[PDB]
């Protein structure tokens, strides 16, 4: 339900890919790990996954 | 360019 600024990092937890997100217009203290299925940011995921 | 907040 929130705009995503950028993906900071990626991990696997409990067999799920999770991304650590900076949320647009929120402080870095609000950064959270979210499971990949929670994202609708194809362009960011591909840009992250291509450049990592 | 959005995501759900778990």
């Amino acid at each position: 339900e929130y705009a995503v600024e950028k993906i900071i990092d990626r991990r696997v937890r409990k067999g799920m890919v999770e991304y650590y997100l900076k949320w647009k217009g929120y402080p870095e203290t609000e950064n959270t790990w979210e499971p990949e299925n929670n994202l609708d940011c194809q362009d960011l995921i591909q840009q992250y996954e291509a450049s990592r | 360019q959005t995501a759900r907040k778990s």
